[PDB]
RNA sequence: AGGGUGAAAAGAACCCCCAUCGGGGAGUGAAAUAGAACAUGAAACCGUAAGCUCUCAAGCAGUGGGAGGGGGAACC
RNA sequence: AACCCAGAGCUAGCUGGUUCUCCCCGAAAUGCGUUGAGGCGCAGCAGUUGACUGGACAUCUAGGGGUAAAGCACUGUUUCG
RNA sequence: GGCCAGUGAGACGAUGGGGGAUAAGCUUCAUCGUCGAGAGGGAAACAGCCCGGAUCACCAGCUAAGGCCCCUAAAUGACC
RNA sequence: CGGUAGGGGAGCGUUCCGUGUUAGGGAGAAACGCGUGCGUGAGCCGCGUUGGACGAAGCGGAAGCGAGAAUGUCGGCUUG
RNA sequence: UCGGAGAGAGGCUCGGUGAAAUAGACAUGUCUGUGAAGAUGCGGACUACCUGCACCUGGACAGAAAGACCCUAUGAAGCU
RNA sequence: UUCACAUCGACGGGAAGGUUUGGCACCUCGAUGUCGGCUCUUCGCCACCUGGGGCUGUAGUAUGUUCCAAGGGUUGGGCUGUUCGCCCAUUAAAGCGGUACGUGAGCUGGGUUCAGAACGUCGUGAGACAGUUCGGUCCAUAUCCGGUGUGGGCGUUAGAG
RNA sequence: CGCUGGGUAGCCAAGUGCGGAGCGGAUAACUGCUGAAAGCAUCUAAGUAGUAAGCCCACCCCAAGAUGAGUGCUCUCCUA
């Protein structure tokens, strides 16, 4: 559940904003490539729960399957590469054909929590996944930023599952939240969000108001 | 680091079936590019 | 000469019903679980699934005697250390209330290859209404005067 | 502490099923109606 | 440590694949699926083909009961 | 306190090993002595064979003992007047 | 008596005791039981507790110790 | 008619010898298997193959005589 | 403190050659309980599609050497 | 101050724990690698600190004690090989424990149980002291269970996004 | 890469941004409200109120191999 609809931008760098007050403030700078148009909306009757289904980035149907240009073609809408739905507090009145929305509403509400796919580290280990630490450099040791210990003797018998062994660090959506929006820009509808926000520039970034 | 005990023909067999088959699906490909480099428009292969 | 043993039986078989509004759980449990085994068929034969298909309805209006109903409770615990979860028969009546009965019977019957294959027997619902009119299910015998 | 456990063989003679109620240890099995005698169960006459 | 083609080398003319390694015919021999890392050829171990079968499983893995199916038409 | 060969298959009351079928009977882990007590000798308890036997089990009656319990005559302690 | 063995630190349970701290699945002796050398059923699993003693076959029956709601046989049987 | 240590009784089997340059055997001696044939059992009769040369039974005799246990041992093979 | 980035050789994947120690057979779960008294092999409950590859090392009283500490042997040897 | 129980509780008694020192010696000598640190756990409470409460010989601020509470937290150093053994500076506080005195197929080897040597002492002597002192190569390319990641087949009963 | 100065991207931090919430429901200790058993009283026996970093939902990330394998809006072909 959120608590209103949202949109999804992408990640366009970062830089300061010279506050006329004279202090230094970071900000990103989020952009559409094409415009977030609803594409569905269900019922708790017809469906399980109530939710309105957007899409983002406009691409030529080739690249694009055909259940999918079906499922855009049947609301009348353009083509979309990506597509997500909010789950919405079940209030929904929205006209699941192209109700194209805007940014007349997240400078009212002006705190934002939105959610980026993270960058990717690979298969980082022990010692930067988990923030473990390390033995001794020097003094002999022989035992560096290795994973040390894992159990106790006979009776655990076996290491307790979810153990913090290495593996795949980035890669996974996150969340990031409470995050103040920011002089914004309809001529370029440009965004000018401050913080700092998941992904290098260039990811699909959903962006929806708070849930405190 | 030393095992304990030999495995049975049984998980053996498995393994080097996999290993085996892992080569099966590395001919298809070559199989591909044998059907196409009989003679036909192409920029490889000088 | 030969006992008989259970020939091939797929379908047709019986579809009870139990409202259980206020009927005590353990007593109830196990009049389901010897319909869901087959004992009561001349046909009975334990290596083989002779039983029959209920429905449990009203799944949140079982009773129980004593102070159970906030006393017992129900422990999953997940594999890791500290996964111990308490949790007691009032918060699941009120939660989710089929797993109680879905506890019940899966202690009564015989669990293995064979029991868990028949556990599917049984289908318990929360509402008043049950989706099955599948054999057109005839009202379940209770043979036990405390209920 | 100070009390001791009982273990293999003395935790047996605590926790062994007893029928303790005299009652139940009395009593003695059915008896029956004499069932007068039976025929033999094989005969060449033929 | 390393023995035993055949009774007689009659130890393989000729042909084809062919870097002359090794093979398939042809030929010899009673037989060469006896052909020269050749006489009977067990077991471990490596494959192949056919018959039935395993992916919600729990087991010193067999045993008593035997669902379903395949075999020559009650036994495996 | 070399190495090879020989006495030498040294010795080991110590460890490990001891393969085909069936049938009948089937123990002990106690005492004694032991430079002896994770050995051995004798007894004690198996097998099998030959004598002489008389029982074994239950019942009852005799005979001596100082144990359980009791007692303060004995010995030793023991409180109140 | 003959010809010949093996055994020589047993264990627990019950009892009467010593040692111990009337502690030990401790130790040490006396009288019995089971295990040792003995299966089977009850005891959830479980040498040393209970019934009981295994020549074999039987897709026959009656019981002992123990038990009769389900998993597993057998009354969710009577009355206080 | 349970049975370990252990004692006694009755047997099978293998290589070789006496009866033999035996009976039988290039229409074919042994290793592999179909026969729950047969035995209380160790094992025995039959039954088959590319090869293929010897050799039973009975009454007897002798033993380099019966194996999964020795961190045995010689050879061949695997697991990783 | 408090780590971080980098280059090289390994690791990783593909082509070629190709060992090892270990190894009763393993169809090789967790918690508790039991048990020669600290079990994947027994009991109850939970949990878990089959099978790969990389990575860590808590268990399999993991491998290695019939312990080198302790004791025994009417053992061996050295020194006084 | 009077007042047994705000607080301390003599004299004696009844328990639970299992971690100290021990008693037995049951498994393990064809081997179950010890103390202390490093890294990483996780669990218990009878609670040190943070959350709530009684009673107080609680005016308030501090407390003292008990009650429910393990969600969290539970410093940096100097000395010693040496977990309340300890002074320094703080800090809300700077807990006690179990996990083969957790963890050496993960690490160091400062100590102790190796061969050298010396001091005191015992022994006439070889040598010796659960006295001291200086030096003294702690081996490993995971079969399986376990765990962290990530895949493939296959199930999902037409096939797929 | 000889040794040095300087450095974009990347990865880092001693840099920067944000985060631990109106939360709501049951509770433990405790304070209660009405009130007899017991013609007073008592928080309790009937019934109800408040209330803890503790429990559950909420928060954030996976998740239908959840074999109980869900849901729906699109596709894909009935010629043998």
């Amino acid at each position: 559940v959120d608590a209103g609809i949202g949109v999804m931008g992408t990640k366009l760098g970062m830089m300061s904003f010279f506050e006329e007050d004279g202090t230094v403030v970071p900000v990103t700078v989020i952009g559409f490539k094409e415009g977030n148009i609803v594409t569905q909306v269900k019922t708790e009757s017809t469906d399980g729960y109530n939710a309105v289904q957007v899409g983002y980035e406009r691409l030529r149907d080739r690249k694009l399957t055909m259940p999918e240009r079906g499922h855009l073609n049947k609301a009348g809408v353009i083509p979309m590469r990506h597509l997500q739905e909010f789950r919405l507090v079940s209030v929904d009145d929205f006209t699941p054909s192209q109700k194209l929305l805007f940014e007349e509403l997240f400078k009212e509400g002006d705190m934002v929590d939105i959610s980026g796919t993270t960058i990717g580290k690979g298969f980082q280990g022990g010692i930067k996944r988990h923030n473990f630490k390390r033995g001794l450099m020097t003094h002999g040791s022989k035992s560096h930023r290795a994973l040390g210990s894992i159990g106790a003797g006979t009776t655990p018998g076996h290491v307790y599952k979810g153990k913090k062994m290495p593996g795949r660090m980035g890669g996974t959506k996150t969340k990031i939240r409470k995050l103040k929006i920011m002089k914004i820009d309809t001529d370029l509808r440009v965004v000018m969000i401050k913080g700092a926000v998941p992904g290098k520039p260039g990811n699909l970034l959903r962006l929806a108001p708070a849930k405190i | 680091a030393v095992p304990k005990k030999r495995t049975s023909i049984y998980k053996k067999r498995i393994r080097k079936n996999i290993w085996k088959k892992k080569g099966y699906w590395a001919a298809l490909k070559a199989f591909s590019l044998a059907k196409s480099l009989s003679t036909g428009n192409s920029k490889s292969f000088f | 000469w030969y006992p008989k043993s259970a020939d091939h039986v797929p379908t047709d078989k019986k579809w009870y019903v139990v409202d259980a509004t206020d009927l005590i759980l353990g007593r109830m449990a196990s009049t389901i679980a010897i319909h869901i085994r087959g004992k009561n068929l001349a046909s009975y034969t334990p290596s083989v699934d002779m039983g029959a298909f209920v429905i449990v309805v009203n799944a949140d209006k079982v009773a129980v005697s004593g102070k159970k109903r906030t006393q017992k409770l129900y422990r999953r615990h997940s594999g890791r250390p500290g996964g111990l979860k308490e949790e007691t028969f009032d918060q699941l009546q009120k939660r989710i209330p089929e797993r109680i009965i879905e506890h019940a019977v899966r202690g009564m019957l015989p669990k293995g290859r064979l029991g868990r294959y028949l556990f599917n027997h049984l289908k318990v619902y929360k509402g008043a209404e049950h989706p099955h009119q599948a054999q057109q299910p005839i009202d379940l015998p209770l043979r036990d005067k405390r209920i | 502490s100070s009390r001791p456990q009982k273990k293999g063989t003395a935790h047996h003679m605590k926790t062994r099923p007893k029928k303790t109620a005299r009652w139940d240890i009395k009593r003695g099995p059915a008896v029956y109606p004499p069932l007068p005698p039976l025929p033999a169960e094989w005969t060449i006459v033929s």
